[PDB]
């Protein structure tokens, strides 16, 4: 309910990948990666998510936000890779829901599971480019706070796109 | 399939092969 | 008739066998062992020898390349092309009596020799061709190069036991503008430690071997080290290491000694460089763990340790230049900066033509509006909004895709939703806007009193001081507020042709800045660098705290103090 | 100066070094070793220009030690 | 929001001194430059207290397409000693982000506890200093005493023009 723009630029930006690339080196860009969507928390973010996956159709690898938070130790470097490319084997859209548990950026505090599962998506999504076969992975990450992303997932060839999905207004809340 | 992992014993039961030239059986 | 092809198990990996039915075996004449040419489908060609399948079978084909035109090693078959059989002959190898080798060896003579004859020991090779050594092989050469060979190698030939094996040779992105001026200061330091064949242990000493790079998040500072890198040569072990730390005590002292002891393995005839990144290191809550800059200090003492070894150069690049070690600073390990700032109006326009050549956008562009009115921005910043109005431009678009028109609109279409960066609005600004003597109405005494104490002995020196007449060191301008304080300084800069650092009361007010007596320290070091300088502080009041009282006065009263063309004023 | 190292050859060593120790009038020590650098890989330089290319090995063999260096590193050089 | 010049009863002469900055500078700005002069930004308006200047900003943002955002006066000041600030600069990012509009600030004077207004007072120089030369976002404000206005939010880039709103004839 409402949404009516921002839901066609989701739907504009899922599709013109995965069917045309030609386009985007026609002109002068990379075909894009990351796709961020934020707002206030209640708004329709979770639920836009699993919208885009009932629709278009690939493989789609759903990654939850608190429960790879506790573990033993260093499980995360085989459960986040393994996960990626083999979803790259059905050329796929890649879900990340709940960002700020996987990723804090709380310096002050040094724990064992924060300070090099920065290095594991960072250098993860920079070699997840699959230029030698030229494949499609994207990735939808939704939070309700990127206040506290930190400054290194806003660069270029990581998560680029951000969308705002903002409380509602009085002819939003009508059509809702 | 029969394996012994370090004494403990493995029933496998093999559901599908693809093979090398690319034809599946059911 | 058409042959599949499939990859090889894992006893034909690197033996030089190709597993062909009885049929093709048949239809080649062919016996075992025989030399047997692959053209292969995407160009080049692989000579190999013919062995039978276990299975009998006929219709599938396997191939190991060793012997190969360069750069085709493209017998991957995850695509499984099929062959056909006219691509595949039957060569004649008569016997060699001398052939002539070129080595790739890995990171003396008789030892390479050795391993060449190794190597190629009863074997079909043609010309033109890269032997490549299988993996797990002992020795020291990974590839051979065919170069030649007296009964001609070009329909091949098989060496043997008794054949001679002699040596000889023959081997047949951004550019990013806008940091041109500190581009070279760099090189007018770092050419003469990369021209180096032990020539300044000889005559001379080391210039410094250990520099640092500053500036604004943003300004692409690990991009510029590898334009000087490719420029001359080396390798840069880019160690980064944010986190590279954990519970034991210094447990990575241990591993950045072997880090640094491959500085030394890779300095035989060619360059290397130390390239320590992100010195950022955030700050700890509590007191930094021990390993944190002990290590530092290791990496010092390692560094200082450079000095009685062998000289590898470190450039070093950190975000924020301040709360740094101080036992860094002093002569040695780190001692050289060069300082990167926020661009200015004229190569911002500079920064956007470099993006501008590869994007095919229009003629009806301006450029001096799109620097303008980005003010505020830096270089990271101006290739997302290039890339956001690539994007609405094929976004929206039209049927016929053939005219790439990007214009005006969707330019201030992409600026409108990108936000600018911050850790800009600080420190001291230079370049601001000319004004004239002439627009001051007025105050034509005071004019008089300012060029006669700060622009005479700053432009005509020796006239200065054969008059003897001293030089005042560090005015005062008092007044109401609305008398033209900081346009009668501002003027004062344009007609002297010199730097002008500008720190203001209202600059110190964010809370970015940390604690400000080292930025106040930053402010005079810059300055000390820049030559003829004028050191603008205005509203005193305001940095002096009309505690962190006292130790600003002191900061500024000891700089104050311990102060052919030199000096710096103070205004 | 007759201190100054006793090394590194050419130089002035003529009667001539009155004139600079005349002209020697500000700091020492840590400033004059400087010197030593300001004329050491300093009288390089115009060697590399005048050639284009060279191995090193041999315009270190031959180097020459030049009077003009030590004007300019009066002028790099401020000693106190 | 749906207020118009006649509920009010057509202030004409406050109509044409509010249109002078908030859309004669992007309609004709070739007859500022033909008079010499630089063309203004920010508007004071003070007056007698009361509803009277919080219901012309509302009828201003009515009759051109404009946004409106609203940021009270005294209750900023008394609050905690964070991010209040972040509620300033998420103000600022939210007026650039959808189209030309109006950032209406309430009560100036109670601004001018030593720490306590100066911290707000530089995350408002800061940001209204980027959008000196963004012609399509301008600052509103409203205030009771043109005494105790601070004379550094009087330099003219950011607050020039100053409106006299009288009690009615
Ligand atoms: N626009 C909408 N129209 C209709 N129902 C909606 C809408 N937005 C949310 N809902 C309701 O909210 C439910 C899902 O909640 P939602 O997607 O808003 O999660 P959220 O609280 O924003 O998540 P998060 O905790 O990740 O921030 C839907 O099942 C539906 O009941
Ligand atoms: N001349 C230029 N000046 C500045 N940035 C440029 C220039 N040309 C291109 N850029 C942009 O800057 C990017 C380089 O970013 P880089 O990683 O070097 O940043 P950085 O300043 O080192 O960052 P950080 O402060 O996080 O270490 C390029 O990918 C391009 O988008
Ligand atoms: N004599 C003058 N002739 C022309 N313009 C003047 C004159 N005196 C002041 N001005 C104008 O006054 C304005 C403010 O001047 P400026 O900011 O340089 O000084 P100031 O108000 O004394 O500074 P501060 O308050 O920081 O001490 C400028 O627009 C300047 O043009």
């Amino acid at each position: 309910g409402g949404l009516s723009s921002q839901l066609k630029a989701i739907r504009e930006i899922i599709e013109l990948p995965l069917k045309q690339p030609e386009l985007f080196k026609s002109y002068g860009i990379p075909a894009p990666r990351g796709v961020l969507l934020y707002g206030p928390p209640g708004t329709g973010k979770t639920m836009i998510a699993r919208a885009v996956a009932n629709e278009v159709g690939a493989y789609v690898s759903v990654i939850n936000g608190p429960e790879i938070i506790s573990k033993f130790y260093g499980e995360t470097e085989a459960k986040l890779r393994q996960i990626f490319a083999e979803a790259t084997l059905r050329h796929s859209i890649i879900f990340i829901d709940q960002l700020d548990a996987l990723c804090p950026k709380r310096e002050g505090a040094q724990n064992e599971v924060e300070k090099r599962v920065v290095a594991s998506l960072l250098t993860l999504m920079d070699g997840i480019g699959s230029e030698v076969s030229e494949g499609q992975v994207l990735v939808l990450g939704a939070t309700n706070r990127p206040h506290a992303l930190d400054a290194a997932l806003r660069r270029p060839g990581r998560f680029d796109k951000e969308i705002e999905i903002g409380v509602p207004n009085a002819q939003d809340r009508l059509d809702i | 399939l029969y394996c012994t992992f370090y004494g403990r014993p493995y029933k496998l039961q093999v559901l599908r092969v693809k093979g090398a030239d690319g034809m599946i059986l059911g | 008739p058409l042959l599949k092809l499939l990859p090889l198990d894992a006893r034909d990996r690197g033996t030089q066998r190709c597993r062909l039915g009885p049929a093709a075996l048949h239809a080649l004449g062919a016996r075992l062992g025989s030399a047997v040419k692959i053209s292969l489908p995407d160009g080049g060609s692989c000579l190999c020898t013919a062995w039978p399948r276990r299975d009998g079978a006929d219709g599938f084909v396997q191939l190991d390349p060793l012997c190969a035109s360069p750069g085709a090693a493209v017998g991957a078959s995850r695509s499984r092309r099929s062959l056909s059989l006219n691509r595949l002959l039957l060569v004649p190898c008569p016997p060699l009596r001398r052939v002539a080798v070129w080595p790739v060896l890995r990171e003396n003579t008789a030892a390479v020799l050795e391993a060449a004859q190794e190597l190629l020991r009863n074997r079909p090779i043609s010309l033109g061709h890269v032997v490549v050594a299988p993996p797990g092989a002992p020795g020291l050469v990974a590839a051979l190069h065919i170069v030649g060979g007296t009964p001609s190698p070009d329909p091949a030939g098989l060496v043997t036991p008794r054949t001679r094996v002699s040596l000889g040779g023959e081997p047949p992105e951004v550019p990013l503008g806008g940091l041109s001026e500190a581009a070279d200061s760099l090189r007018e330091l770092l050419r003469l430690p990369l021209r180096y064949p032990r020539a300044l242990t000889a005559l001379g000493l080391a210039v410094p071997r250990g520099v640092l790079l500053a500036g604004p998040p943003g300004v692409g500072k690990t991009q510029l080290v590898r334009a000087v890198a490719r420029e001359a040569g080396a390798e840069l072990l880019a160690v980064s290491a944010p986190a590279l730390q954990g519970s034991r005590p210094g447990e990575t002292e241990e591993n950045v000694r072997r880090v640094f002891q491959r500085a030394r393995e890779l300095a035989s005839r060619g360059p290397s460089l130390l390239f320590l990144d992100e010195m950022d290191a955030l700050c700890p809550q509590r007191g930094s763990r021990a390993p944190e800059s002990r290590v530092v200090a290791q990496v010092l003492t390692l560094l200082d340790g450079a000095s009685g070894d062998r000289e590898v150069v470190v450039v070093g690049a950190t975000n924020r230049p301040d709360a740094l070690d101080p036992a860094l600073r002093r002569p040695g390990r780190f001692d050289r900066e060069v300082v990167i700032g926020t661009p200015t109006l004229k190569q911002r326009k500079e920064i956007l033509q470099v993006i501008t050549s590869k994007m095919p956008i229009s003629s009806h562009v301006d450029l001096g509006l799109l620097a303008e009115m980005t003010v505020g921005y830096v270089g990271a910043d101006l290739t997302a909004l290039c890339r956001e109005a690539a994007m609405h431009a094929l976004l929206h678009s039209e049927k016929n895709q053939d005219n790439p028109v990007i214009d005006e609109i969707d330019f201030l279409e992409a600026f409108k939703n990108i936000q600018p960066s911050s850790f800009r609005s600080v420190i001291g600004l230079m370049d601001i806007k000319p004004v004239d003597w002439e627009e001051i109405g007025g105050l034509e005494d005071v004019k008089l009193k300012l060029k006669q104490s700060i622009e005479w002995p700053l432009k005509f020196p020796w006239e200065f001081v054969r008059m003897g007449l001293t030089q005042p060191k560090g005015v005062l301008l008092y007044g109401p507020p609305g008398c033209a304080k900081t346009t009668l300084v501002r003027a004062l800069a344009t007609s002297c042709h010199c730097s002008f650092v500008s720190v203001s009361g209202a600059d110190l007010f964010s809370p970015f800045v940390g604690d400000s007596e080292k930025v106040l320290s930053q402010i005079f070091r810059q300055a000390r660098a820049s030559t003829p300088a004028i050191l603008f502080l205005d509203e005193i009041d305001s940095i002096l705290g009309a505690d962190v009282q006292e130790r600003v006065l002191s900061v500024l009263l000891n700089e104050l103090d311990g102060v052919f063309n030199r000096s710096v004023m103070i205004i | 100066l007759q201190k100054l190292l006793r090394r590194v050859p050419h130089l002035l060593t003529e009667a001539e070094l009155l004139q600079l120790a005349n002209s020697a009038h500000g700091y020492v020590g840590a400033d004059l070793k400087v010197l030593c650098n300001e004329a050491g890989l300093c009288a390089l330089r115009r060697i590399l220009k005048k050639q284009p290319n060279l191995p090193d090995v041999k315009v270190a063999g031959l180097v020459k030690i030049t009077l003009k260096d030590f004007l300019q590193a009066m002028n790099d050089i401020r000693p106190s | 929001p749906n207020v118009s010049w006649s509920d009010i009863g057509g202030l004409e002469s406050i109509k044409l001194k509010l249109e002078q900055a908030v859309e004669w500078p992007l309609k004709h700005p070739e007859s500022f430059i033909r008079m010499g002069i630089q063309p203004p930004k920010g508007v004071l308006l003070y007056g007698p207290p009361g509803c009277s200047k919080t219901m012309i900003a509302k009828a201003l943002a009515n009759e051109s397409g404009l946004n409106f955002l609203a940021i009270k006066g005294p209750e900023l000041m008394n609050k905690y000693v964070g991010e209040s600030e972040r509620a300033v600069r998420e103000t600022f990012r939210k007026a650039r982000a959808v189209a030309p509009s109006i950032i209406f600030f309430d009560q100036l004077d109670a601004l001018a506890a030593g720490n306590v207004a100066d911290r707000v007072l530089a995350q408002l120089l800061t940001e209204m200093d980027g959008i000196e030369q963004l012609k399509d976002v301008t600052i509103l404000a409203a205030t009771n005493r043109p005494d105790r206005i601070d004379k550094a939010l009087m330099r003219p880039g950011r607050i020039d023009r100053i409106i006299y709103v009288p009690l009615p004839d």
